């Protein structure tokens, strides 16, 4: 992983886009890939800024010193796909390019506790479902009660619904003895840099 | 033309052995390297190494040197990656890879395989627990769902009211465990005016485990 | 002076220079045999990998 990309990079319909790959020391020769979900990668640029057949002249790689960049023109809706740039064996850590708008809309969460008859067992899992958010990027948060938790999340990556939106599911692992404990607990869901965040508290009827 | 075609998905024990076939067809066979790119379920490419047909030399990387042995077969044209000790991490998609025709040199793969799926088992068969998800008082419009707990392997339908509520029902897809076990979570927006003389139910049916559970949603005391 | 003794293996069905359809029968050489070389060159290869 000598070579550095970009987690993420957005872009509109219409306008252009750059995916820089930055790799350490590296002084030639740089190639470019593109991998949509579930397929195999495909060669789009070989050696800085020639172009295989047939790619479209849309794709067009160039590099300055330590820092090789990829520029596409036109963005479509098709073009949206994982990119990585490739140095003899080494390859990046992979861009991912967005171009949505996005159309007004933040993440519906909803939470759930712990089933009554799931507590008779000796388990408690919490459920918080995420609906109809736009873009698909979220990254999901446990707090206890506001002290935040990492251990035993299970966060879900967006998933495209019927209506063209993303949806969400994360997950938190505990026991009854300490689903009993905290007096409350936190899924706070940042969606586009807000945070939608619903409360749950075990103080059960 | 250049045709490369791999093996099926393959299922294994942790410690044992996968080989992932790899035919090529619409030339030489014996004249190009062929390379093995891994991907972890959404992760990057990793180069594992190439191996020269001609002679059958190899070159495995190093973070898999002792591990992996390529070998190939010149008369049906089909080259073989296999993989010893698998360990929790080799779930990936591997992909055999090829370098361009021109610039006579290798490193710019421009022909890939289908890929192969690895998974690492951990789990067995094993029946969902699953747990009703009370509503909560939108006024209104009440949410309630199932939680379909620790499950293997996929898939599981999720309807409601054995197809008689299909609006507003969003079923989630699973998320996978450290277990191997899955779990996932179905969800129907229905009016709480409804809630105490309407019936809510969610049928999961886990057809590799022959197990079919219904599971009330209650709205919840007071 | 506490030399390398490598093992070394004899065929006489050989195949060189790639040759897919064309096969050598090497008769058999009647007699001892000792030969003196001077090693001068070595072709390495490195492994590579994500060191
Ligand atoms: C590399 O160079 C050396 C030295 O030139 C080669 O050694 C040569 O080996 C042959 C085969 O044994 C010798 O011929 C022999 O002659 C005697 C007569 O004295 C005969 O009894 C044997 O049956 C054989 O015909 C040859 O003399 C010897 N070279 C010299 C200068 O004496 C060696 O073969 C070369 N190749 C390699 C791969 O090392």
């Amino acid at each position: 992983s000598a070579l550095t990309q970009p987690a993420s990079v957005s872009g509109s319909p219409g306008q252009s886009i750059t995916i820089s790959c930055t790799g350490t020391s590296s002084d030639n020769y740089v190639s470019w890939y593109q991998q949509h979900p579930g397929k195999a990668p495909k060669l789009m640029i070989y050696e800085v800024s020639n172009r295989p057949s047939g790619v479209s002249n849309r794709f067009s790689g160039s590099k300055s010193g330590n820092t090789a960049s990829l520029t596409i023109s036109g963005l479509q809706a098709e073009e949206d796909a994982d990119y990585y740039c490739s140095s003899y064996e080494f390859f990046g850590g992979g861009t991912k390019v967005f171009v949505l708008g996005q159309p007004k809309a933040a993440p519906s969460v909803t939470l759930f506790p712990p089933s009554s008859e799931e507590l008779q067992a000796n388990k408690a899992t919490l459920v918080c479902l995420i609906s109809d958010f736009y873009p698909g990027a979220v990254t999901v948060a446990w707090k206890a009660d506001s002290s935040p938790v990492k251990a035993g999340v299970e966060t879900t990556t967006p998933s495209k619904q019927s209506n063209n939106k993303y949806a969400a599911s994360s997950y938190l692992s505990l026991t009854p003895e300490q689903w009993k404990s905290h007096k409350s607990y936190s899924c706070q869901v940042t969606h586009e840099g807000s945070t939608v965040e619903k409360t749950v508290a075990p103080t059960e009827c | 033309q250049v045709q490369l075609v791999q093996s099926g998905a393959e299922v294994k024990k942790p410690g044992a052995s996968v080989k992932v076939s790899c035919k090529a067809s619409g030339y030489t066979f014996t004249g190009y390297y062929m390379h093995w790119v891994r991907q972890a379920p959404g992760q990057g490419l990793e180069w594992m190494g190439w191996i020269n047909p001609n002679s059958g030399g190899t070159n495995y990387a190093q973070k898999f040197q002792g591990r992996v042995t390529m070998t190939r077969d010149t008369s049906i044209s089909t080259a073989y990656m296999e993989l010893s000790r698998l360990r929790s991490d080799d779930t990936a998609v591997y992909y055999c890879a090829r370098r361009m025709r021109s610039q006579d040199r290798e490193w710019d793969f421009q022909h890939w395989g289908q890929g192969t799926l690895v998974t690492v088992s951990s789990a067995s068969t094993k029946g969902p627990s699953v747990f009703p998800l009370a509503p909560s008082s939108s006024g209104g419009t009440a949410a309630l769902g199932c939680l379909v707990k620790d499950y293997f392997p996929e898939p599981v339908t999720v309807s409601w009211n054995s197809g008689a509520l299909t609006s507003g029902v969003h079923t989630f897809p699973a998320v996978l465990q450290s277990s191997g076990l899955y779990s996932l979570s179905s969800v129907v927006t229905v009016p709480s005016s409804s809630l105490g003389t309407q019936t809510y139910i969610c049928n999961v049916n886990h057809k590799p485990s022959n197990t079919k559970v219904d599971k009330k949603v209650e709205p919840k005391s007071c | 002076n506490d030399s390398i003794t490598l093992p070394c293996r004899i065929k006489q069905i050989i195949n060189m220079w790639q040759r897919i359809g064309q096969a050598m029968y090497a008769p058999p050489i009647q007699g001892v045999i000792r030969c003196v070389s001077n090693i001068t060159g070595l072709i390495l290869t490195r492994d590579g990998g994500s060191t």
